[PDB]
């Protein structure tokens, strides 16, 4: 008998700063969340 | 004398000898047209072997085993990968035992250096049910492994 | 349990009769 | 409208069984003069798998191991029991039988034993086919030295074991296991006759055993049977299956390969028979006219693998005659025919040759057995045996006269 190999993984790890920016592309630049009249 | 022809490597030679057997009344039975075929086959001639089984079927006799054995062997020879399944699936429609001529053309693909074809048809045969011998295993497990296919 | 080790010749050439 | 419109067994042989969870399916025990056999009591549908016939438990048989050390299962035999040590002097290798008849007798000697009931339905002295009870004058009938010689080696060692085993100061228990040699021999040519070796699992222990299986010796042999045996562990059962998708028709007798690949001289020598389409066959050509094997397969349709040789007259004689057969071989290489008439001309020279050197022929030994009514059993194993060798040459030469014909 072979067995039925299956070979699967998941790794964590610290992220760089140029896959964060790769993540977002994007950036947040103001502290605003909604609009308090349009609700947009 | 026909098969005589077709030993000596003539197919010119076993087609007088089909016509002088039309001549003299004598109806052309699946032997004289298999020496026709061998002749055909042995000098590395596909398309005189097939157009002698269609003489064959056009004739209305039954092809021998060993003619489509021939057939599938050069095929197998030539690399023909399609034309050797073709060749079996007429071997399966006129109820026969298709296995020796499977085992033949996966060896004979393999010894021609078509290790690609030679693994698509060992593989629809397993996968059609049908069992290889122990050497064509190891022999194709080792080819496969020796060109680095570890898939197949 | 149920998951363990991965859970045309012959024709247009009949006899022209 | 209904109204305008072999014998059966002993009840009590399947009886005996069926209460002891012995179950038989679509089967039914018939005996006849020359012994007894299973049937198909009705017609078996040939169904997507292997349909189960028979299934006997294992406690009812009597297995020891087929290695060393040896051990019983199930264990009936006591701890101390002198029969052990008789037992354990044995040769591993050739003294199987030995150990086989020694276990029947201890069997049949115990109360609670099953097989001193079944032990009632087995053959007689005078009714075992057996070679190990025939006398010289049987064995002369085999026309066979070496088969006559193997029976007397057979024969010298067993008595020689009984001899050596089982003189004046054996104790009580011992010797009423076998008082007189016949006995004993009788015991040997039964576990020789019925023994079944198999590889079989019982709990987490696998292991080869040797094993007197009732009801399952009752099955006939044929070298294309319709059944075979299959051990099952979880509840210590062995199935006897009819093949799968094979119909079996209502009075078709129930046959399993006593054993592969093995002529009719083995048989002969172990079960005490031979049959005439044995597809092993040999006989002894010079090899120096051959003839084409392709070819011959051909015309019988004979396909397989040389080791897997089957028909689509054509029986295993033709089998065995293409496996005994000088023939050559060059890939694509067609016959020319006028070698072919020659070598079979040659051959059946040869096969004529050899049927005169047999004293008689096959048919005068059909009528003696026709006319035969004081002789023994193996007396017609033998005359059978040389009568079949006798038909087999005579399809030999058959087949040649056929391939010649069939080659145009
Ligand atoms: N195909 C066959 N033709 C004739 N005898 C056979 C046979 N297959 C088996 N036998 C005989 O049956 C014995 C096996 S035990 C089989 C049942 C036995 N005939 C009985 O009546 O008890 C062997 O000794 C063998 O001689």
């Amino acid at each position: 008998m072979i067995d039925r190999y299956k070979h699967q993984q998941l790794r964590i790890g610290l992220v760089s700063p140029q896959q964060i920016s790769a993540w977002a592309t994007g950036e947040v630049t103001k502290p605003y969340t909604f609009h308090y009249k349009t609700n947009k | 004398e026909l098969m005589e022809r077709a030993r000596n490597r003539d197919p010119s030679g076993v087609s007088e000898v089909i016509y002088d057997m039309i001549a003299a009344g004598l109806s052309p039975g699946p032997r004289s047209f298999h020496g026709l075929v061998v002749a055909h086959a042995l000098n590395g001639d596909e398309q005189g072997a097939m157009h002698s089984l269609r003489k064959e079927l056009g004739a209305g006799q039954r092809p021998l085993p060993e003619t489509m054995i021939a057939l599938v062997r050069l095929s197998g020879s030539k690399g023909n990968a399609q034309r050797g399944l073709e060749l079996l699936a007429a071997m399966e429609k006129l109820n026969y035992d298709i296995r020796q001529a499977w085992l033949i053309l996966v060896e004979e693909l393999v010894r021609t250096n078509h290790l690609e074809e030679a693994n698509k048809v060992f593989l629809k045969g397993a996968r059609g049910g049908m069992r290889a011998t122990d050497q064509l295993y190891d022999l194709m497990i080792e080819e496969d492994c020796k060109a680095g296919d570890h898939s197949n | 349990g149920t998951g363990f080790n991965k859970g045309d010749i012959l024709f247009y050439h009949r006899e022209f009769c | 409208f209904p109204l305008f419109q072999l014998e059966s067994a002993d009840p009590d042989f399947y009886k005996i069984g069926y209460v002891r969870r012995v179950r038989a399916y679509g089967v039914e025990f018939k005996e006849g003069p020359d012994g007894f056999g299973i049937y198909a009591s009705k017609d078996i549908e040939p169904r997507r798998r292997a349909r189960v016939i028979m299934e006997i438990p294992h406690e009812l048989m009597i297995t020891i191991r087929q290695k060393h050390p040896w051990m019983f299962f199930p264990d009936i035999v006591p701890i101390g029991h002198p029969i052990f040590d008789i037992i354990n002097s044995t040769d591993p290798e050739r003294d199987w039988d030995l150990r086989l008849a020694c276990l029947l007798l201890f069997s049949f000697d115990r109360e609670d034993h099953f097989w001193r009931l079944y032990g009632d339905f087995l053959p007689a002295a005078d009714e075992c086919s057996s070679l190990l009870l025939a006398t010289e004058e049987d064995l002369a009938e085999l026309q066979d030295p070496q088969l006559v010689s193997t029976i007397r080696q057979q024969q010298k060692r067993v008595l020689e074991f009984w001899e050596k085993n089982w003189h004046s100061g054996v104790p009580l228990k011992i010797k009423r296991l076998a008082e007189d040699a016949e006995r004993f021999i009788w015991a040997v040519s039964i576990a020789q006759t019925r023994c079944i070796s198999m590889k079989t699992r019982i709990g987490a222990l696998v292991q080869d055993l040797n094993m007197m299986i009732p009801y399952a010796d009752m099955l006939n042999h044929s070298f294309e049977p319709n059944c075979f045996l299959h051990w099952r562990p979880k509840d210590r059962i062995l199935e006897v299956m009819s093949n799968a998708g094979q119909a079996i028709k209502k009075g078709e007798e129930m046959t399993i390969n006593y054993m592969p690949g093995q002529k009719n001289n083995m048989l002969m020598e172990r079960y005490g028979f031979s049959t005439p389409v044995n597809p092993w066959d040999a006989i002894p050509f010079s090899g120096d006219s051959r003839i084409h094997l392709n070819s011959f397969l051909s015309v019988f349709n004979i396909f397989g693998l040389p080791e897997e040789y089957y028909h689509d007259f054509v029986d295993g004689a033709v089998i065995a005659a293409a496996r005994t057969l000088p023939t050559w071989s060059d890939i694509d290489l067609p016959p020319i025919p006028s070698a072919e008439r020659k070598a079979v001309k040659e051959l059946q020279d040869e096969c004529r040759k050899m049927l005169a050197e047999y004293p008689t022929t096959s048919e005068q030994d059909q009528k003696l057995l026709d006319s035969l009514s004081e002789a023994r059993t193996t007396f017609a194993t033998a005359v059978k045996y040389r009568m079949h060798r006798k038909m087999f040459i005579g399809k030999i030469i058959k087949a040649l006269d056929i391939y010649q014909e069939r080659l145009l």
